């Protein structure tokens, strides 16, 4: 136990209580760790004292037990390995990187300041961003210099957008471990299937992302310690589901990432769990530079102007930009910069980023808002530009036109293309899928249309997804439907399941176009829909998905025609 | 064992005998018959035993092999039957009387064309039997039972 | 133009038509209120007066001892039909200064519908027509709270 | 005798925990270990589980001792 | 066609006269709408040419001035809307293209007191603010024909690039040395005085603050009371520093000698500091077995030099004196100086680290350093000669 006990219940057995070690015990532990080599041990010996004084300082400073001995031991291990590989005295940058990786994760603590206070290494102050640390954890540069598993603390589960974009840019994508949002499947059997998937990923070496599944910790408690038994060179770790405990094989390439909200961790997460994992905080603000954040502010202002003006019901951004929320502009900017690449800052890059962001936001706007902006701007240049882009350079007239444009213009490297669509009209029926087939014939097979609510269990959804993915067609179009009445859990779980299954059926270079269509109401029912999930997804609003048999008119034609002329 | 349960296994849902308190354990039990040419005995398993077998399958099946098909089939049927059991329990708690002598047998694989069999123990209602895939029938039956509960 | 309408109207018959109209209009407005949007833009601001603390306590006590749904439907119908039509605005038998109780009791009598006994006795007369719309708003909020509870 | 990983510290905490665990298990004495996270407790548990495979043990010492099968319950 | 711009303007002015003689808002809206429609149809393509050197349409500014100046009543918002459209057309272009067109081209002579001038100035100031935030050189190879507008642009660059804490001496020096635009600013303002006449008073104030800072820095450098942080920052950017001081002083060599001398004295002080560090670290290593008392040395070493004035930390050399010896803040004894020097040479030696068994610093020298160095020399002579014993190779090089 890590918590205290009552002696009377122990039946007068033997009770041993361990106290927090002093500096000498910590330095002896460090020397024990380094004993495997003598040169490196001598080199780091000087640093051991400062590391121990820093650790006791941190432990007395922090309010709640958040850092512990595992962090200190991991620091010593990482410095030992760095020196061993370098064959030279540990450079300041390495000590800084070790300290940041181990003792980061909290705001109220300034670890690096404490550790630098004891040393003259502060001269470096070349700080390393959480993205670099997370990369080094997942892809840390024969030897099992194994780093701890990652815990990413985020806000509004934003972290998932960043990682998918940055590190998993290609199809090396990890597997998402999450709680299902379908009505009849989240119970014990779901934990059983999840831990089965964790085991299979350990055996195969596929990296895993743990979403809000802290309730699975009792199954993983022993693996997180990463104390392994060995057989024939391979390492094994213990896993449990109930009273059954078994040893399972861990592929060296295996890594674990837990994504969780900062407040859940601070309040609810047990302290030994916080100690077992290497902790980092990730939010869009931690990725964006200053000028990118400035672009975010500019886009928020441009939005506010777009809503009202360059009577006057005083619309809000959510009522115009479907799915808008506090972080929409930041997500858009991140997606833009990530697609552009690492190109250096230039006036061209600044302008192009701003314009791309505006275009993406506009793609989710209602035609009604663009018309309002033009009318109330009396035909301003900006209004006509935006109308041109929306009505002519974009494909909001129907779903068939969007699909044709996406099929023709989309990239050829991205075998899996993900799209999110919002609409106010009626969802697609079989007749609409037939029309789409008639348009697509010669390019892809009949689009497969599924309604997420019709599914009561995740397994039936996976079965149909696999039925579709298993066809030999080089191009596949998958369409999922939902009516937003609660629901967001279903959409998220379906999204994750589809991503995982696409990652699994990947040996072929088939090109899969995935569309998620949500039917909303202009007024609503209180709970505001949230889009702009960014990452792999592209958010497009289509007011009406049908091809308008009642009028073949594409708007911006009627804009210069009277009702009298209609009856000519 | 799981392969045999898929091939021969039969799940049974019935009201608690011996005045036992109503719960999933008392309501649901698994029958595993013997196959032709083999002389082992038809065993009866309790819900705890099926959950133990399931845990074993999950921890064993880490082999990146097609074996998941059988585990997946086993798991699917198990979950469906558990869902059906809770629906019965609900009708029991609400005071319904039809589902007081009602016995249902779900055949993990068709026996002479039968996948589900239901008998209410009444002279007016003859035995009900239907074929096909068990999970579709079970989902439809669960949905009807829930609508009937409301 | 009949796809989802048919599923809502599958049970109603012609005799229900008028009541159905009333229900729909009130439900329509209630939605706007839940979203904090103004449902009564077409109503004269003069009829949009506020309620004093004492009249608020009296109204709350009445509503606690009242059938909230019927009261809301009737008061809504009165507001929409009488106070909205500028023709009935110039018809000054619905002046903001007139007591809400007497106006509503008169209206209900004219359509010879069964009148709620609380209307004549329990309804405070100190509440005038100018605050009538605030009354409906306040009543709807209680319903919405009852619906959350 | 037990083949520990090289980066593991043969410190006093793990030494005493392993010794006490071995003695108490072999003699069936109840042992209660209480310490803040990282005090070589679970590491000692895994090490004693691996070492005490009597005939399959790594050293003549543990080969002379008994064979241990652990059942775990997370309270 | 654009050539006919007078006709729309005349019809709009007629509408103005009719309104002033008196559905008004409706007629205004339709008038503004139709005018915008015409401008859109005519001004179809970019505002500026390739380099941002010239205007696509020679008459754009004339049409904007003509149409904006029509004296509609203010309440209706004619001027604001048209100027918003012009601003939109400007902001679409690259900042450097905007500034190039603004300064070089001949659009302004018509009277820069109008609203179009104030709008274009506003846009150019915002562009300069953005570029300063981007720290990209603007004035590099810049050319100009209108000195007044170039002076406005230059003052905007100076004011926007300046640190937010415009009073921080250290951040002023950092800005001056790091930012390249400052070289160009000083070069231009020195070459032809007329530029400064076109420059604002705020920019001249900032220039005067910068000049004062540089003069104080040079006085400290020559005298020797300069902070080690400032001397480090000056040495890291010695080229820009000497360029700027050459320009200013020619407008208004020994500094190279002084800065070289201070680089040498700083290198000496850092060498001594690192020797003391190595000695302290070795004693800290043998801490677990023996305790050492050198309070004064640890205190002196602990002080951060950046805040300290050089002459207090180390002796500085001047032709105001002869080439006398240097002395430092530490005042190490000869024994400790030799010991720290050798320990610095062998601070990476694994064979010297172990190689030895509260004591005072002279006792530390006597007991630890001398036996150790004696044995180390004897080992080096054994290896050079080859007479080393196998037991020595087994014990010492057990690790290698």
């Amino acid at each position: 136990s890590n918590w205290a006990l009552d002696p009377a219940k122990m039946n007068r057995g033997i009770f041993v209580s361990r106290g927090s070690p002093n500096e000498t015990e910590l330095i002896e532990s460090a020397k024990g760790i380094c004993s495997s080599d003598i040169l490196v041990q001598d080199r780091v010996q000087g640093y051991f004292a400062s590391f121990a004084k820093a650790y006791e300082t941190v432990c007395k400073r922090q309010d709640k037990e958040f850092f512990g001995l595992r962090d200190y031991y991991s620091l010593i291990k990482m410095v030992f390995a760095a020196a061993k590989a370098s064959n030279r005295k540990p450079s300041p940058q390495d000590i800084a990187q070790a300290v940041l990786r181990n003792f980061s994760g909290k705001d109220d603590i300034q670890a690096l300041d404490i550790f630098l206070a004891n040393l003259p290494e502060a001269k470096c102050s070349e700080e390393v961003s959480p993205m670099q640390l997370i990369k080094q954890n997942i892809f840390g540069p024969q030897e099992d210099a194994e780093s701890r598993y990652l815990l990413v603390l985020t806000k509004n589960y934003v972290a998932l957008q960043i990682l998918q974009q940055t590190f998993f840019e290609g199809d090396q994508q990890p597997e998402i471990i999450f709680g299902s949002g379908f009505p009849k499947d989240q119970e014990y059997t779901q934990l059983c299937r999840n831990i089965n998937r964790v085991k299979i990923c350990m055996e195969t070496g596929k990296m895993v992302l743990l979403l809000n599944l802290q309730n699975l910790y009792e199954s993983l408690y022993d693996a997180l310690n990463q104390y392994y038994v060995h057989l024939g060179g391979q390492k094994y770790v213990d896993l449990g589901l109930g009273t059954h405990r078994v040893k399972c094989r861990v592929h060296p390439n295996f890594r674990l990432i837990v994504i969780e909200e900062k407040d859940v961790v601070y309040k609810h997460f047990p302290i030994p769990l916080i100690n077992r994992l290497e902790k980092h905080y990730l939010d869009i603000n931690t990725v964006l530079e200053k000028w990118q954040k400035s672009i975010v502010e500019e886009l928020c202002a441009w939005v506010e102007k777009f809503i009202n003006v360059k009577k006057r019901h005083k619309y809000s951004p959510s009522d115009v930009f479907i799915g808008y929320h506090s972080d929409a502009c930041a997500s858009v900017v991140l997606q833009v910069i990530e697609r552009q690449g690492p190109r250096a800052l230039t006036e061209e890059l600044h302008q192009k980023v701003s314009e791309e962001a505006k275009s993406i936001l506009l793609n989710c706007a209602t035609p009604d808002a663009v018309v309002r902006l033009s009318a109330y701007s009396l035909g301003g240049f900006a209004a006509e530009w935006l109308s041109q882009e929306y009505f002519h350079r974009q494909r909001h007239n129907s779903f068939a036109d969007f699909l044709q444009a996406h099929l023709h213009t989309a990239d050829l490297e991205r075998h899996a293309i993900f799209t999110e669509i919002t609409t106010f009209s009626r969802l697609l029926t079989s007749h609409d899928c037939e029309i789409l087939e008639s348009e697509v014939t010669g390019r892809a097979p009949k689009p497969t249309l599924l309604w997420l609510q019709q599914f009561d269990t995740e397994y039936s959804f996976l079965k149909e997804v696999r039925n579709c993915l298993t066809n030999t067609a080089k191009c596949k179009i998958l369409i999922f439907q939902t009516d937003f009445e609660r629901s967001a859990q279903l959409i998220a779980s379906a999204k994750y399941s589809v991503i995982n299954e696409i990652n699994k059926i990947r040996e072929n270079e088939d090109r899969i176009f995935v569309y998620f269509i949500t039917k909303l109401s202009r007024v609503g029912r209180g709970t505001a829909y949230v889009g702009f999930h960014g990452g792999l997804w592209q958010s497009v609003h289509i007011d009406d998905l049908r091809r308008s048999t009642l009028m073949v008119s594409d708007v911006t034609r009627l804009q210069h025609v009277t009702i009298s002329q209609l009856f000519a | 064992l799981a392969t045999a349960i898929n091939q021969r296994g039969i799940y049974v849902i019935q009201a608690p005998k011996g005045g036992q308190k109503i719960s999933p354990d008392t309501v649901l039990h698994l029958i595993l018959p013997e196959s032709p040419g083999s002389h082992e005995e038809s065993r009866e398993y309790s819900l705890e035993e099926v959950k133990e077998l399931l845990n074993k399958l999950m921890l064993m099946s880490g082999k990146k092999d097609r074996n998941n098909t059988e585990v997946e089939r086993f798991s699917e049927v198990f979950c469906s039957v558990q869902r059906l059991s809770q629906a019965f329990i609900d009708l029991h708690s609400a005071g319904n009387m039809l589902f007081r002598t009602w016995i249902a047998m779900a055949y993990c694989s068709p026996k002479q064309g039968v996948s589900l069999q239901m008998d209410f123990g009444l002279d007016l209602v003859t035995e009900l039997k239907e074929g096909g895939d068990v999970t579709e029938l079970l989902a439809a039956l669960c949905r009807q039972m829930e609508h009937f509960l409301d | 133009q009949t796809i989802h309408v048919l599923k809502a109207l599958n049970r109603c018959q012609l005799k229900h038509t008028i009541a159905l109209w009333q229900f729909l209009s009130a439900h329509k407005s209630e939605q706007l209120l839940r979203l904090h949007k103004e449902p009564f833009g077409e109503i004269s601001s003069r009829y949009k007066a506020d309620l004093s603390p004492e009249n608020a306590k009296l109204l709350s006590t009445f509503l606690n001892q009242t059938g909230l749904d019927a009261f809301l439907l009737e008061l809504h119908e009165m507001i929409i039909l009488k106070l909205k039509n500028p023709q009935t605005q110039t018809e000054e038998r619905f002046r903001p200064q007139w007591s809400l109780r007497d106006t509503l009791v008169s209206y209900m009598q004219t359509k010879e519908s069964e009148i709620l006994p609380e209307m004549a006795s329990q309804f405070p007369e100190e509440i005038l027509l100018a605050s009538c719309v605030s009354v409906w708003k306040t009543a709807a909020v209680l319903k919405w709270n009852r619906e959350m509870r | 005798g037990v083949p520990l990983r090289k980066t593991i510290a043969k410190n006093l905490a793990l030494k005493e925990n392993v010794f006490m665990m071995v003695v108490c298990i072999e003699l069936k004495i109840p042992l209660f270990l209480v310490g803040k996270p990282g005090s070589s407790k679970s590491l000692a548990k895994t090490i004693v589980a691996d070492a005490m495979q009597g005939p399959a043990a790594y050293s003549d010492l543990f080969r002379s001792l008994k064979q241990v099968h652990l059942v775990s319950f997370q309270c | 066609l654009l050539k006919f711009y007078e006709l729309p303007a005349l019809s709009a002015e007629i509408v103005c006269r009719m309104i002033r003689l008196l559905s008004v808002q409706t007629v205004f809206q339709g008038t503004l709408a139709a005018t915008k429609r015409w401008l859109r149809e005519v001004f179809t393509k970019n505002m500026l040419t390739s380099s941002g050197a010239s205007f696509t349409y020679v008459k754009e500014i004339e049409v904007w001035r003509r149409l904006v100046e029509i004296q509609f009543p203010a309440e209706h918002g004619w001027k604001e809307s048209l100027l918003g459209d012009m601003e939109w057309r400007l902001t679409k272009e690259e900042p450097l293209s905007q500034i190039t067109a603004y300064c070089n081209s001949c659009w302004d002579t018509k009277g820069l007191e109008d609203s179009v001038a104030k709008t274009f100035e506003k846009c150019i100031i915002e562009a300069v603010s953005s570029a300063c935030q981007s720290q990209t050189s603007i004035l590099q190879g810049f050319s100009y024909s209108d000195l007044r507008k170039f002076g406005i642009v230059l003052s905007a660059v100076i004011t926007k690039s300046w640190p937010r804490t415009a009073d921080n001496f250290n951040d002023i020096l950092k800005h001056l040395l790091t930012l390249a635009d400052v070289k160009h600013v000083f070069r231009l303002c020195g070459t032809d005085e007329k530029i400064l006449a076109n420059v604002t008073e705020d920019a001249k104030r900032l220039i005067a603050v910068a000049d004062s800072v540089l003069t104080k820095v040079v006085g400290d450098l020559l005298s020797g009371t300069i902070l080690v942080g400032q001397l480090e920052l000056i040495i890291k950017h010695k080229n820009q520093f000497l360029d700027i001081w050459q320009l200013r002083e020619k407008s208004l060599c020994a500094v190279e000698e002084a800065l070289d001398w201070r680089r040498e004295e700083l290198l000496l002080l850092k060498k001594e500091k690192r020797c003391v560090d190595s000695l302290l670290k070795m004693c800290g290593n043998v801490k677990h077995l023996i305790q050492v008392d050198f309070g004064v040395l640890a205190v002196r070493h602990s002080q951060d030099l950046s805040s300290k004035r050089l002459n207090d930390t180390v002796t500085v050399r001047l032709s105001t004196s002869s080439n006398s010896q240097r002395a430092t803040h530490y005042h190490l004894s000869s024994q400790v100086q030799e010991m720290a020097g050798k320990i610095d040479l062998l601070r990476d030696s694994h064979i010297f680290q172990l190689f030895w068994r509260i004591l005072e610093l002279e006792e530390v020298y006597d007991y630890l350093y001398q036996p150790s160095y004696r044995k180390f020399i004897k080992l080096h002579q054994d290896l050079k000669s080859g007479e080393v014993t196998l037991a020595e190779i087994d014990v010492i090089f057990k690790d290698f």
